[PDB]
RNA sequence: GCGGGGUGGAGCAGCCUGGUAGCUCGUCGGGCUCAUAACCCGAAGAUCGUCGGUUCAAAUCCGGCCCCCGCUACCA
């Protein structure tokens, strides 16, 4: 394997800071399932805006513990 | 029961991975000839036709073998010349790819051969010639 | 066609299919690209032929070409059995198709890394599987003992020979190697040739296969006029087949009706049979084969049937969608670097129900003693009342072996 | 051996049609609002891989290597 990720605040609407999930291999990843399972773990708003997930406020350390329980590589996530 | 066993260890330990005679060569007239060209191919586990076929061929001069496996070469050659198309034999016929160990055996079957070390196990596909 | 079948279970990249090519040569490719960068994916797949040198000394005795003039010298060396072996993978997460694989093993080689830390998860995982499932036929094997001290090989084969105690595992010999230089492989060779001995199937029984793999053999562009048929691999346990028979696969196809599901068996005549690359007219147990068939490779491409069986058409076997089992556990999980203590089944649960070669998940209804119900995405084939099965659960994402039992009906 | 590509911190434009380096991630200043966002304007930052060639002028055109990526789709 070979997936590597970056996940970082990004400017959003009300709130303070949106959260960018990006560096999934979309042919193997459906990035709008993830997106859907992460914002259930947020609880907030977010979509797949373009090969990226966006979630609105601040939630990187919940979203990169979220992808190591599915079977992502701890070493291939890093929070920005 | 440790004996059966440390005797295995022993046996395959002795089986991993012996200089090479030096080629004497001469000349008479317009002849080369190689005094222990059957022993030198004799202590490297390879058929005297073969490595005089291809030493042969890359002289591009005719030849054949003594009663007394002596390789007499119908053109007076340099001795040196000889041993670089000899190497060359050598790193073509028989060292291994994996570990070069020279300690082979030489497979032969439709119209694949193979060098298959004595040493590390592994065979080195050759083209039959 | 091969007698027997052997299998070669242990941790990731102690070298296992290494192991196989210096007995067979035969490399497991390492395909789809990336095998070649990671490692056996697929079952691998090898044969061999064993023949003795009785005119000489043993171990080396045990030839693997009819030549003899090797060791001693050259009585051409007597053909004793062709064996077959199935290389796994050894990766903590292709436990799914390990298990799937020694449905189809006689008997097996736990290859062990002569240089890493001897209890290592998999190699564990894979010993005790072993002892669940029925595989008591087994040879360990030391090794990378070509790249250690003297010392650290005799050291790691006390720590063996002290975890092969309690166990089952008696007079399990064990055989240190080395797979890169192929030394010692013939000491391995009588090794197999003495305690992995070669059993007594009656063939008058029901003609019964598992299946594991199955090819669309048609190269890229072939005509139609010369499409050449659907191809079933997969080995024998119980009966044989002979070219031209009438057969079937279970649970075979489902269909879609609006969002209902429906397996159904599908026929077809056996068009050849193969086994490594030469061409027999029958075929029985011990070995995988491959048939031919007349079917639309469409209908298996991939590896589709995975998991399916074939047996003689009109035949009664049990298209099963809600099993009864009867069951144990282990009190540890034996496979993840942890040894975390076993939960007891709680209803509701999904856990992966391995039977045979298949691998099917399922939700349990009921939780007795040892009898738990259990409902089926994808039907079971129940081919006998002494169907083993092996039984898992999503621990930490990836999924663990945690206890077994019988298939009940 | 072919052919694609090295541009501010990251990821992409601009190059065959030579003189104008554009876009998105946060910063800073000023607006809008009762206020926060959003939106708006104004600001920081680039030897454009290197060693040279042609030209008035080279991110741009022609050669020299240095790493980067792919090549006509895989076997009972
Ligand atoms: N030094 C040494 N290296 C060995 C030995 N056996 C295997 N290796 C090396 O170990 C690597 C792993 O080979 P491989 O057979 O793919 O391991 P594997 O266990 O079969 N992989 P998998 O677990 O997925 O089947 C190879 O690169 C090989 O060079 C050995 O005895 N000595
Ligand atoms: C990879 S399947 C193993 C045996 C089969 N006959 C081959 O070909
Ligand atoms: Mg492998």
């Amino acid at each position: 394997e070979e997936q590597k990720i970056k996940i970082y605040v990004t400017k959003r609407r009300f709130g303070k800071l949106m959260t960018i999930i990006e560096g999934f291999d979309t042919s193997v990843i459906d990035l709008k399932e993830l997106a859907k399972k992460l914002k259930d773990i947020c609880a907030c708003g977010g979509t797949v805006k373009d090969n990226t997930i966006e979630l609105q406020g601040d939630h990187r350390k919940k979203v990169a513990e979220e992808l190591v329980k599915m079977g992502f590589s701890r070493d291939s996530i890093e929070i920005r | 029961s440790e004996k059966e066993y440390v005797e295995m260890l022993d046996r395959l330990y002795s089986k991993l991975p012996q200089s090479l005679p030096n080629m004497i060569i001469l000349n008479i007239g317009n002849t080369t000839i190689i005094r222990n060209f059957a022993e030198y191919c004799d202590r490297i586990r390879r058929e005297d036709k073969i490595c005089m076929k291809y030493l042969l061929k890359e002289l591009a001069a005719p030849g054949n073998v003594d009663d007394k496996g002596e390789l007499v070469i119908q053109g007076k050659f340099s001795s040196q010349v000889i041993n670089t198309l000899m190497e060359r034999f050598l790193k073509a016929y028989v060292e291994c790819s994996t570990c070069k160990s020279l300690d082979t055996i030489l497979k032969k079957e439709k119209k694949s051969w193979y060098i298959v070390c004595l040493a590390c196990g592994a065979q080195t596909p050759v083209k039959p010639l | 066609q091969p007698e027997v079948n052997i299998g070669v279970v242990g941790h990731v990249d102690h070298g296992k299919t290494t192991l196989v090519q210096a007995i067979t040569g035969i490399w497991t490719s390492k395909h789809s690209e990336e095998l070649k960068r990671g490692m056996t994916i697929k079952l691998g797949y090898a044969e061999t032929n064993i023949g003795v040198c009785e005119s000489c000394k043993k171990p080396e005795a045990y030839v693997t070409e009819p030549s003899c003039k090797s060791c001693g010298s050259d009585d051409e060396p007597k053909f004793l059995r062709r064996i077959s072996f199935i290389d796994a993978p050894g990766h903590e997460v292709l436990m799914a198709t390990m298990l799937s694989g020694a449905a189809l093993m006689d008997g097996a080689i736990l290859v062990v890394a002569a240089n890493e830390p001897f209890p290592q998860p998999q190699t564990r995982e894979h010993f005790v599987a072993l002892g669940i499932i029925g595989v008591k036929n087994l040879i360990i094997v030391q090794n990378k003992v070509d790249v250690v001290s003297k010392e650290e090989a005799l050291s790691q084969y006390r720590q063996i020979k002290q975890f092969t105690k309690g166990t089952w595992a008696e007079n399990v010999p064990i055989i240190p190697v080395s797979a890169l230089h192929k030394i010692n492989i013939d000491s391995l060779i009588e090794g197999i040739e003495e305690y992995i001995k070669t059993p007594y199937r009656d063939l008058s029984q029901k003609p019964v296969m598992l299946v594991i793999r199955s090819f669309d053999v048609n190269k890229p562009g072939t005509q139609f006029n010369e499409l050449k048929g659907g191809v079933i691999g997969g080995s024998i346990i119980q009966g044989l087949f002979k070219v031209d028979q009438e057969i079937k696969v279970l649970p075979g196809l489902r269909v879609e009706k609006q969002g209902k599901v429906s397996y159904e068996p599908i026929f077809t005549k056996i068009s050849s049979i193969r086994f490594g690359d030469e061409e027999f007219k029958e075929a029985k147990p011990g070995g995988l084969v491959a048939i031919g068939t007349y079917l639309d490779p469409s209908l298996t491409k991939a590896d589709n049937l995975l998991g399916s069986i074939i047996t003689l058409a009109d035949a009664e076997v049990p298209v099963l969608w809600n099993i009864r089992i009867k069951y144990n556990l282990l009190e540890r999980v034996v496979g993840a670097k942890e040894m975390l203590k076993v939960d007891p089944i709680r209803a509701k649960e999904t856990l992966m129900l391995s039977v045979g070669s298949s691998t099917t998940l399922g939700i349990v209804t009921s939780v007795k003693k040892d009898e738990i119900e259990v409902e089926l995405r994808r039907p079971v084939a129940v081919w006998s009342n002494n169907i083993r099965t092996v039984i898992s659960r999503q621990i930490a994402g990836r999924w663990r072996m945690i206890g077994w039992g019988l298939v009940e009906i």
